[PDB]
DNA sequence: ACGGAACGCCTGCTCTGAACCTGTGCC
DNA sequence: GGCACAGGTTCAGAGCAGGCGTTCCGT
């Protein structure tokens, strides 16, 4: 969390140079906090997810702050990498979504105080996808679906 | 009582386990049965004791007691004593020093009774305990923190009565015993029996309180609040100097060292303070003369409006003191040269209203002294001398020079011999002797030409204006109450020959038919205003003088044409400069409608054929009419003469009132087949725009004399205002039936602002409320017009009727089923329509009108809930009655959540409509998030759980909560640097709504957690959503953009 | 004409006086004309040009004419004595537009001649200048905002921090914001602490106009935590005390009593450190504060044991600092107290009185290298 | 051994009024 | 076809609450 907070987003005026390395720290940053996340299954312990909540919170607060505006500058210019990191992203919001749903159906005041904040910054990082597709002169090309509630394993429940 | 003193003294010895069963035991039983008089040494026996420990226990019970005591007094004289009081201050005084010996005992005590939240306090505080308070803000230590506290709960006091006045479901459901404002009164009437400590917390309390929340911008927010809340702070500043003798030399130089520092902002309720303090008793000023001395030597440097008020206060200070007054007019006269154009004014007003409040005593006209008569006169005349100094200066001075000499010729007569003849003097500066010369007016003296500008010197019109007004208040008093005569007929002859050349005047002699583009057309339309003035000023004598001569009138008929022509060009050049305040008099403006309008003897009728001959005077005549009371609407002064008197007003305009009514009233719209031109412009319209603007004004304004008024316009005033309403209904209803295809949407919404403005007076419980209710409803149900403003107002005027019957939560749920209906269904799979719900429901009026009207309705209600969950969770703080009123709480939010689930599949348009619901979802669940709080804290005690609830958060979960979710979902799937701001913008709500509905998720899971009742079961699992995004948009878009 | 004439034939006496009389003797007509011929002869002469300054402060004219005579004594304003100075900038103060202000508020705090120029006529020239700004200040609010705008642009000058404090002391309006942007320039380092000294040097005759509001101002500061502003409010109270007559030195232990009886730690220790060093400057001024001393004592509950380690230092310090009857009455009913609260048996009054009396003993015993007399008291008690 | 609760400070929410501009309706 | 009218949008500022921070106690 700190080191992704630290780093600054650069301005749509800064060179495409600067620009293909910070998306490709963002890209690592984000494929190693996916592999990190996936790792919460194999010890389903309360401290460890308590903590993975908070921290999960903190750290796509971070991101929504300093690199969506990074996309919104550099979109036209790297779309497909902006798509394979947002559909990674994607994979890992899915994976908050499932704990978030696994904190809530066990009843458990410690686990569930940092979901409402984590979903509210998850959703606005949505709302902020859709601001960006707005800016880009691309609203119509957004689209929402729902997604299905799998428990930690990776299987629906009713 | 032997026994109780000797086990307090043996209990001396330190202990704690049972020394405080002991004191609070004994305490609560000598409260229960002794004697008053032994109360103080048993009051010192346990404050002393207490001092080892368990302060508040003992202190707690001691303010219960003397509060049970004042409520006993209260109920009783509604024995009674004043030795009741005395006591009293004796006790309170002791405790005090306590709270001076022990400063930990007056931390605890601040903190208890700190109001946490708007229920906290749940009327802890009391007379006793204001006094406390007030004896504690003496010590210097708590003062600020005590004072912040009571100005707090002041303020949160004026909110609960804002919002229990603001709708009769909490008057149904919470009494009305909560006041902390008539405490404080209270208190200070109980201050009479020897409470002078208390006296320097009332001021300091006060003068924070009125510096505090006074108006700036010179707050429909904070309304009550603030502007009612200093009005206290005001009264008690009237009141203790009513009281408390010796305070009374103290706080007025507070007041003077607030008075003439803080000269930027407003200071206009401490200017009424000072009116109110000194006209009860002005001698105390004779005190301060040192203070009113050294504040005359700043009044080259204060506000006009502050020195207005100053001087009238300070006249009979002026009465006594000669050198004070001599003092006074060296510091005016000094003034007069001083450049500033404030200290100008302010230094003409001063010299206008001294020489007004000095009556020369030989033959004087009675009233609206001093014994050396002669010495008045010569000061007089050595004043009026000086305003022959004045009277050549810059405009503003001019101005107001003019509009007080009618107001000094009323209060002072014989200076009128002098004053004519100044004007005359004036007059003679601009009138020619010759009749054959054409002008009665020089454009180049008249105007201030200079230097690469052009301003106005002196204004003519105004000049005949007081003249006029002098002359005819003379002609009216003096002589019928009756060497130099002549100059009084001379007048008249000129103000004839001013009459008799105009008339025969044209636009050629003063060069018209001219903007800010050059000096020229400036100087051009500052002529055309002063000849349009002067015009109609010529009008008011010559109606005056005529007495109904066909000559005359003809004169006048010619005169108003040529002003009606000048104000067609002006208004030609315009197509700012069109706003003019005309100067015809109130008094006048009222006559003249009465004449035009009632008239029935036939030499009066030969002539006002004549007049009425061009509907162009009848419009000008109410248009003078709109003008004079739009003015009136900002402030109590008017621009003609007895602009200070509300009475005299006031009972002049219940004359135009009932004048203009029977015109509407008897006269309709087929009576004046005019051309499409002025149909819009008909006089009818005109006059219910009268009507509209004079109605929200009177109750405004004189709210005291509300019965006179509707008495004279035609018993309690409800059977009265019933035929009015009466009337204006029918003319509503034979409106609204007219052709289908076009109506006067002006003169219907006029007329429905009508209603809406004369439905607060009606009384709520009485029949005529339940008829107009009936008659709104059968409106609204069988109408429907193609105009959102019109429909809009009806909606205003139904909710705030309603709101004042009963709870609007039915009319919510009815009118959700027609909105539903009319827009349709985010599926379209389902079809849905029930349009006998309310046929004022339209498909082209229903989305963008109606539903923010009834979104803020809905959140209204909200408010009113979350307010009244906020004192149940103090009550609960503070500690069964509040069954029935959880009840009435569940049945509101069951309804509003039918109304929620019933519009919320509908498909409204995107933009502020879609944002305003969310932010009312986000409201209604934080509400929902908070009832379940407060049903933490009760049941978790109880260990158990009613069935009320569980029903509600059933039927929200299986009405709302996935709903919610699917139109979130709708609403990003419906489809369309500045634009960052509006995108920023339009970011939040959507995410802030599953944040509300979560926060509601987490505070159930919790109480099911500690009331053993899993009720997670009956609401579903959180649906969430994951964006997409369609490439082969991008790839289109990207395509043609490259 | 008229006057004119008597302009250019009398001499200078008599010119000066139809000069200052010439605004009674004018009426509203011959503003415009006799502004431009009196400006005509100010670029003729220069020794009439100061009563020229006054009288077009006092007449009317319009802005863009007072921009030429702006133009022209703004270059002289950096070259003229401390006997003219407190009219021509009432002229300046009362000459300038909406717009105008903060260009000639910056222009005129750079071109001060008091740095240079700082006999009684100076101090006295000096109250004028004071008197003249609290007179532009007090009503003229866009100039006022103006200042304190141009100063935290600028973020040094003596004569800019009196002024800071005399706009702390008129305006109620500026009171928290101007509290809150001297708080700002204090933790910014800006105000170093040799200017407090010097604006105490050289203006203390005016500063007790307004003593008052700078102790407020102290007693605000006090409750801030930062050691900057602690220092600087120390600093503030020991310059006051040492500069001002008997009265501020009373009513500033007057508010120090307070503070100490507040019972805030940091409060209590600034101003316990405040006070000793008070007593270190000057003992003969505390000598009078016989009241405040009692007053001190009285309440010893709230004082922790730490704080009345110290605090009977001062006491005992400032009553054997000298030998006198004023030190006899403030040590025996002193020690007469102390005496009887270590008669009660009580632990807490007995702890108190311990801790008071073994460091009266210290520090009446103490000295450099005490008759036997002194050595017999000091045993036996 | 661990957590929430309590309460002082602070950011950042919420309203508020005004200026500003396009869009509408009409001549 | 363009003016005058109006409501919308935008904004900067005023004012304040919860939630962080920290500590203590219950769990």
């Amino acid at each position: 969390e700190k080191t992704v907070k630290k780093i600054e987003p650069g301005t749509a005026a800064d060179s495409q140079q600067i620009h293909e390395e910070k998306l490709l720290y963002w890209n690592m940053a984000v494929r190693d906090f996916s592999i990190l996340i996936n790792l919460i299954k194999v010890f389903d312990s309360h401290p460890v997810l308590h903590v993975c909540l908070k921290y999960g919170r903190l750290f796509v607060e971070a991101f929504l702050k300093q690199c969506m505006p990074l996309l919104d500058f550099s979109f036209r210019k790297h779309r497909e990498d902006v798509l394979s990191l947002l559909e990674t992203f994607q994979l890992d919001t899915r994976l908050l979504h499932h704990l978030c749903g696994h904190s809530k159906i066990h009843q458990d005041t410690r686990l569930t105080q940092h979901v409402p904040l984590l979903k509210k910054t998850l959703e606005l990082l949505v709302c902020r996808v859709k601001a960006m597709l707005t800016l880009n002169n691309c609203r119509e090309a957004f689209w929402l679906g729902n997604l299905k509630n799998r428990d930690l394993q990776g299987e629906e429940i009713k | 009582q032997y026994v109780i003193q000797l086990t307090s003294m043996f209990k001396d010895v330190p202990l704690t386990a049972e020394e405080v069963e002991f004191v609070v035991e004994k305490a609560l039983s000598m409260f229960s049965k002794m004697n008053l008089q032994e109360i103080p040494p048993l009051v010192y026996q346990l404050l002393v004791l207490s001092s080892k420990g368990s302060r508040k226990s003992v202190l707690e019970g001691i303010i219960a007691f003397f509060s049970a005591l004042d409520k006993q007094h209260n109920e009783e004289q509604s024995v009674p004593s004043g030795e009741l009081r005395h006591v009293e201050g004796t006790i309170i005084l002791h405790i005090v020093f306590a709270i001076k010996l022990d400063y930990e005992l007056g931390r605890e005590l601040v903190k208890h009774l700190k109001v946490g939240q708007q229920g906290d306090s749940n009327n802890n505080l009391s007379p006793f305990s204001i006094a406390l308070l007030l004896s504690v803000t003496r010590i210097q230590r708590f003062q600020d923190q005590v004072l912040d506290l009571l100005k707090t709960s002041v303020v949160k006091s004026f909110k609960d009565l804002q919002l229990l006045q603001g709708s009769k479901f909490l008057q149904n459901l919470v009494p009305h015993r909560s006041y902390v404002s008539t405490m404080i009164l209270e208190v200070v009437k109980n201050s009479v029996h020897s409470w002078d400590h208390v006296t320097q917390g009332l001021v300091e309390l006060g003068f924070i309180l009125m510096d505090s929340y006074g108006p700036k911008k010179v707050p429909s927010l904070s309304r009550m609040p603030n502007q009612h809340a200093c009005k206290l702070g005001a009264n008690i500043l009237l009141e203790t100097f009513k009281i408390h003798e010796m305070i009374r030399q103290e706080i007025l130089e507070q007041v003077l060292n607030r008075v003439v520092t803080r000269a930027s902002s407003p200071i206009s309720h401490f200017l009424d303070l000072l009116s109110n303090i000194v006209m009860y008793a002005p001698l105390v000023l004779q005190s301060c003369s040192s203070k009113v001395t050294e504040a005359f030597d700043y009044l080259s440097f204060l506000p006009l409006q502050t020195v207005q008020r100053l001087l009238k206060a300070v006249q009979p200070l002026l009465k006594v003191s000669m050198s004070m007054r001599d003092c006074l007019i060296l510091v005016l006269r000094k003034a007069m040269f001083a450049n500033q154009l404030d200290a100008r004014k302010s230094a003409v007003a001063g010299f206008l209203l001294l020489l007004k409040n000095f009556k020369v005593l030989g033959s004087l006209s009675s009233s609206q002294s001093h014994y050396n008569s002669v010495a008045n006169e010569t000061f007089c005349l050595e004043i009026m001398d000086s305003l022959r100094r004045c009277l050549s200066q810059q405009a503003d001075v001019r101005l107001m020079l003019y509009e007080g000499f009618y107001d000094v010729l009323r209060r002072n007569s014989q200076l009128a011999n002098s004053v004519m003849q100044t004007l005359l003097s004036q007059l003679k500066q601009f009138y020619e002797p010759k009749p054959d010369l054409l002008p009665p007016l020089k454009l180049e003296a008249c105007i201030l030409t200079q230097g690469d500008k052009i301003s106005l010197q002196e204004p003519l019109d105004y000049l005949l204006c007081c003249i006029q007004h002098c002359l005819a208040w003379y002609k009216n008093t003096v002589i019928p109450l009756q060497e130099e005569e002549a100059f009084y007929e001379d007048l008249d002859d000129i103000l004839e020959s001013i009459t008799n050349r105009m008339i025969k005047s044209e636009l050629e002699d003063f060069e018209l038919d001219f903007s800010q583009s050059t000096s020229i057309g400036i100087k051009n339309n500052i002529c055309a205003f002063l000849v349009m003035g002067v015009c109609e000023v010529l009008i008011e004598y010559n109606f005056s003088i005529s007495s109904f001569s066909k000559n005359r009138f003809e004169d006048i008929l010619s005169l108003f044409m040529c002003y009606k022509k000048l104000s067609d060009i002006l208004n030609e050049k315009a197509g700012a400069n069109k706003t003019s305040d005309s100067l015809l008099s109130m008094k006048f403006v009222s006559s003249l409608l009465t004449a035009l309008f009632r008239d029935s003897i036939q030499s009066h009728q030969e002539s006002l054929s004549v007049l009425r001959s061009s509907n162009e005077f009848m419009r000008y005549a109410v248009n003078v009419a709109l003008q004079k009371v739009q003015q009136l609407k900002e402030t109590g002064h008017v621009s003609g003469p007895d602009g200070q008197n509300p009475e005299k007003i006031f009972q002049n305009l219940c004359d135009i009132t009932r004048v203009l009514l029977w015109r509407y009233t008897s006269i309709p719209t087929s009576v004046e087949e005019s051309g499409k031109k002025e149909k819009g412009k008909s006089i009818s319209l005109l006059c219910l725009e009268g009507l509209q603007k004079i109605f929200s004004a009177v109750q405004q304004f004189y709210q005291p004399k509300i019965q006179q008024f509707l008495r004279a316009l035609d018993v309690s005033v409800t059977q009265r205002t019933a035929f009015q309403i009466r009337q204006f209904q029918r003319s509503l209803l034979n409106l609204l039936s007219s052709q289908e295809e076009d109506f006067n949407s002006k003169e219907a919404l006029l007329l429905v602002t009508v209603l809406t403005s004369l439905s607060k007076l009606l009384e709520p419980s009485s029949p005529q409320f339940v008829q107009m209710l009936s008659w709104t409803s059968k409106i609204c149900k069988e109408n429907s017009r193609e105009d959102a403003l019109f429909c809009k107002s009806l909606m205003n005027l139904l909710f705030s009727l309603h709101v004042s019957y009963k709870s609007p939560v039915i009319l919510l749920r009815d009118l959700s089923q027609d909105i539903h209906g009319h827009l349709g269904d985010i599926d379209q799979d389902v079809e849905v329509e029930k349009t006998n719900h309310f046929a004022i429901v339209n498909l082209r009026t229903a989305a963008p009108t109606v539903c923010l009207l009834v979104l803020s309705q809905a959140e209204k209600v909200l408010e009113e809930v979350d307010w009244l969950i906020t004192k149940l969770k103090g009550q609960v703080s503070q500690e069964l009655p509040n069954q029935p009123v959880e009840k009435a709480i569940i049945m509101q939010l069951g309804t509003l959540l039918t109304f929620f689930h019933e519009l919320v599949q509908t498909a409204l348009p995107s933009g502020s409509c879609v944002d305003t619901l969310l932010k009312d979802l986000c409201k209604m669940y934080t509400t929902l998030t908070a009832l379940v709080r407060y049903y933490l804290q009760v049941c978790q005690s109880s260990g158990g759980i009613p069935k009320n609830m569980e029903k509600l958060v059933k039927l929200s979960g299986s009405h709302l909560t996935p709903l919610c979710y699917s139109f979130i979902s709708y609403v990003q799937n419906k489809s369309k640097a500045t634009a960052m701001a509006r995108v920023l913008r339009e970011t939040k709500p959507i995410p802030n709504l599953i944040f509300a509905i979560e926060q509601y998720e987490k505070f159930l899971i919790h109480l099911s957690k500690k009331s053993k009742v899993n009720l997670m079961q009956h609401m579903k699992l959180s649906t969430s959503r994951d964006f997409k995004i369609k490439g082969n948009i991008l790839d289109m878009v990207l395509r043609e953009d490259g | 004409t008229k006057i004119m004439q008597l302009i250019s034939i009398a001499p200078e006496n008599l010119q000066h006086d139809i000069i200052t009389s010439l605004p009674e003797i004018l009426g509203d007509s011959q503003h415009a004309d006799v502004g431009k011929e009196l400006s005509d002869l100010l670029i003729e002469n220069t020794s009439l040009t100061v009563p020229i300054l006054d009288v077009l402060s006092s007449l009317r004219l319009d802005p863009n004419f007072l921009l030429k005579v702006r133009q022209l004594v703004m270059d002289k304003l950096s070259s003229i004595r401390l006997e003219d100075l407190p009219v021509i900038i009432k002229f300046i103060l009362h000459s300038v537009t909406a717009m105008d202000t903060l260009e000639v508020i910056s222009e005129l705090r750079e071109k001060l001649d008091l740095q240079h120029c700082v006999e009684s006529s100076g101090q006295s020239c000096i109250i004028l200048l004071f008197d003249v700004i609290k007179s532009a200040i007090r009503y003229e609010k866009t100039i006022s905002e103006a200042w304190i705008k141009a100063i935290e642009n600028t973020a040094h000058k003596v004569f800019d921090l009196v002024m800071l404090f005399i706009i702390y002391s008129t305006n109620t309006q500026t009171k928290k914001y101007i509290d809150r942007v001297l708080r700002n320039k204090i933790r910014s380092g800006c105000i170093q602490e040799q200017l407090l000294q010097s604006t105490f040097s050289v203006h203390y005759l005016v500063l007790k106009d307004m003593c008052s509001s700078i102790l407020s101002l102290a007693q605000s500061l006090l409750h801030s935590l930062d050691q900057s502003i602690i220092s600087f409010g120390s600093l503030l109270y020991k310059y006051a005390f040492k500069f001002f007559d008997t009265y501020c030195q009373q009513e500033v232990v007057g508010a120090l009593v307070t503070h100490i009886c507040s019972g805030n730690e940091a409060e209590v220790d600034t101003a316990l450190d405040v006070l000793l060093e008070l007593v270190v400057l000057n003992p003969s001024a505390m000598m009078m504060n016989a009241v405040f001393v009692k007053g001190i004592l009285d309440y010893l509950d709230n004082i922790s044991p730490q704080q009345i380690r110290k605090l009977f230092y001062v006491l005992s310090t400032l009553a054997f600092s000298k030998q006198n009857e004023a030190s006899s009455h403030i040590q025996d009913d002193m020690h007469l107290v102390i005496r009887k609260q270590l008669s009660s048996t009580v632990f807490k009054y007995k702890l108190i009185g311990i801790i008071g009396a073994v460091t009266m003993a210290g520090i009446m015993a103490a000295d450099r290298s005490l008759s036997d007399e002194q050595c017999t008291q000091v045993t036996s008690l």
